[PDB]
């Protein structure tokens, strides 16, 4: 934003920024969200606020058996640590801000039951995620 | 000629016949006039097309009746030995409108009884449109005949300056057959009559002295000969230009003064040659409008009848004249008979019985 | 303005064009009926005719 | 034939209305609500009553639906029969009492986060 004369940082911060835009890129993925996703691991990271892989690719977040879907549901009991449970309840959300029979698919599989808890489980960032993503759940409702 | 078209639900059939006969139950003590009526009928078992048709049907009878007044601006325009109050009223059928009305029945030839409604509202649209296809046609036909005719009557109009001089020009004074002399019908004002005459001598050279003579008097000017050499005639025209003075060369041949002569009277033989047949269409196309017509109202009274009350075909047709000034009895009266039966708790709101407007 | 009674005297009116509308429909159905019958019989015995007078 | 919503200010002409339609053409279904709940449209708390004429026609029940767009008319419900209808109607209003204690929550976040804010 502040422009300099120094045109040699002005190339340097050209490139820098170009290369970590496709770093993030990079970082910005289904794929590795699926790998990260089966291995029980969770951390806010590009991935989690990449919203292409948000809106374009939520119809691939219907993977086979909706196993993925399985991991989010069986991850809304299993998960003891707060901040997992918090990118669990964010990435829900997200799945039911964008495709409503998403959001019954989601209802089917009984999600609702236990996000209800986390809008009243003890940590304050738990009722915010839950909040919210239960405020994305009451659209057409 | 104000007359309304009621319909009784039919209680009973002899109780609103006598409601349709009496003096007493004729409104303000048969100072107006309820007449009985009667036609033939059909049976409806769906109400749903039956509404889409009364619907349709309110826009039919209008455009109708849009057609037959376009008619009688037809029958004004054309003032064929006829007068806005003489024979406005055509009898149709041998009758006029009251007769015709307490007479009316179900034309037979445009539809048999069984024929469905719908369909017989069909049958009338296709008529109509044919009537009104015939309409655009004969007015074409007359609207070519009246601009030419007008056309006609404009070649003698005007003064001499712009009018046509086919009666004016003649070979006498107009020097044809000589490749000297050449003939200038000057146009003279009469206030300037001799003294144009006088100038005209000496305006250019190879000229007769003083030929100027009148030709034809118009009430301002005058058209006039002058006879000089054709060349003569340039310096002539020039000088006469300088001097304020006009000079019209309207050339002489006497064959199509002939021929417009001939036109003129042959445009008012294929004049009175369209008007007699068109009158009798005409009169033809009135009585089949007004007959289709109320043919169109009594077919959207019995919609309505069949819409405001039960399944039978309980219902009386009736034709009324109304009183002068004495219409607000008439209609409270009928409030009185009506209103209270209507309902068991009490214009296009409030409604209780059904009456039409007619006016030819 | 309609009791109890006027209600279902309008009900009556309704079932009254009902009446007449399913007796439209049988009748129809039935006309067909006997219109396809004709129909494919003339069409049967046409065939038939065709075979039989192949084997004469 | 099924009640509708309006908030008997114009029912006794809404009914005359629906009488130069068709004048006492069908059954009038009938209900009323008291002291309802603060209004979509201006938030107010008039009460409800209703008056409905109802066609089984197709082009009658076209013409009372234009009818009662030209008023403020409210006709979604769609009721039936059988009483899956209600127990389904029954499962939705536990989800409304859902519905209504997020909403307390959410209005609690809402202050303590403004309260928050306000301190500095």
């Amino acid at each position: 934003q502040q422009k300099y004369d120094d045109e040699d940082i002005s190339e340097d911060i050209k490139f820098l920024l170009e290369k970590l835009g496709e770093s993030v890129q990079d970082l910005s993925s289904f794929d590795e969200y699926s790998s990260e996703l089966k291995s029980g691991r969770l951390e806010w990271s590009p991935v989690h606020k990449s919203e292409k892989f948000w809106r374009e690719n939520a119809v691939r977040l219907n993977e086979k058996n909706y196993e993925l879907l399985k991991i989010l549901t069986k991850l809304l009991e299993v998960s003891d640590d707060p901040q997992v449970l918090a990118v669990a309840a964010h990435d829900v959300g997200e799945y039911v801000r964008h495709y409503p029979r998403g959001k019954r698919v989601i209802e089917q599989l009984g999600g609702k039951q236990l996000v209800m808890n986390h809008m009243h489980h003890e940590d304050q960032q738990v009722r915010y995620n839950a909040l919210l993503a239960v405020q994305k759940l009451m659209v057409h409702n | 000629t104000e007359f309304w078209l009621i319909s009784a639900p039919g209680e009973k059939t002899c109780q609103q016949t006598w409601e349709k006969l009496h003096a007493a139950t004729t409104k303000n003590n048969n100072l107006a006039v309820s007449s009985k009526f009667n036609i033939p009928d059909l049976k409806v078992g769906t109400l749903d097309v039956l509404v889409g048709l009364s619907d349709e049907l309110a826009k039919l009878d209008a455009f109708v009746e849009g057609v037959v007044k376009k008619v009688a601006q037809y029958m004004a325009d054309v003032l064929e030995d006829s007068k806005d109050k003489v024979q406005e009223n055509l009898l149709a059928s041998g009758v006029d409108l009251v007769t015709y009305i307490t007479r009316f029945q179900w034309d037979m030839a445009k539809y048999p009884i069984k024929q469905s409604l719908k369909n017989i509202s069909e049958i009338i649209a296709k008529g109509v449109t044919q009537i009104d296809n015939d309409l655009k046609s004969r007015a074409s036909a007359y609207n070519n005949l009246k601009g030419n005719l007008q056309n006609l009557e404009r070649k003698n109009a005007g003064s001499l300056l712009t009018r046509s001089l086919a009666e004016i020009v003649k070979k006498d004074d107009f020097v044809l057959d000589s490749e000297y002399l050449v003939t200038l019908l000057v146009v003279v004002p009469k206030l300037n009559h001799n003294d144009w005459i006088k100038q005209y001598e000496t305006l250019a050279e190879m000229v007769v002295p003083r030929s100027s003579n009148v030709l034809s008097e118009d009430q301002d000017s005058y058209l006039c000969n002058v006879t000089l050499f054709r060349k003569a005639v340039d310096d002539f025209r020039h000088k006469a230009r300088e001097n304020k003075f006009i000079v019209r060369d309207f050339q002489y041949n006497e064959e199509e003064m002939k021929a417009d002569k001939e036109e003129m009277t042959r445009l008012s033989t294929d004049k009175k040659k369209q008007f007699g047949p068109l009158v009798r269409w005409l009169k033809v196309n009135f009585s089949e409008a007004f007959i289709a017509w109320i043919h169109i109202k009594a077919l959207r009274v019995f919609v309505e009848s069949v819409l405001r009350y039960g399944l039978p075909v309980n219902f009386q047709a009736m034709l009324l004249q109304p009183n002068k000034k004495s219409v607000k009895k008439l209609r409270e009266v009928l409030h009185e008979l009506y209103k209270h039966l209507d309902s068991s708790a009490a214009q296009q709101e409030y409604y209780p019985y059904v009456y039409y407007k007619i006016d030819c | 303005a309609l009791s109890d009674a006027d209600v279902q005297k309008q009900i009556k009116h309704m079932m009254a064009f009902i009446e007449q509308e399913a007796n439209e429909k049988a009748e129809e159905i039935d006309a067909k009926a006997e219109e396809e019958f004709n129909i494919e019989k003339g069409r049967l015995v046409q065939t038939q005719r065709l075979k039989i007078m192949e084997y004469y | 034939f099924v009640a509708g919503v309006i908030n008997r200010e114009r029912i006794p002409t809404f009914e005359r209305m629906l009488w130069r339609v068709c004048r006492g053409n069908v059954f009038l279904r009938q209900a009323e609500i008291e002291n309802p709940l603060e209004d979509p449209v201006t938030g107010d708390y008039v009460h409800k009553s209703v008056f409905i004429i109802f066609f089984q026609g197709d082009q009658l029940k076209n013409r009372v639906k234009k009818i009662c767009e030209g008023f403020r008319a409210s006709l979604y419900p769609c009721p039936e029969t059988p009483q899956e209808r209600k127990e389904m109607a029954s499962g939705v209003n536990t989800r409304i009492d859902d519905l209504q204690m997020v909403l307390n929550q959410t209005e609690d976040h809402r202050q303590r986060v403004l309260q928050a804010a306000a301190k500095n």
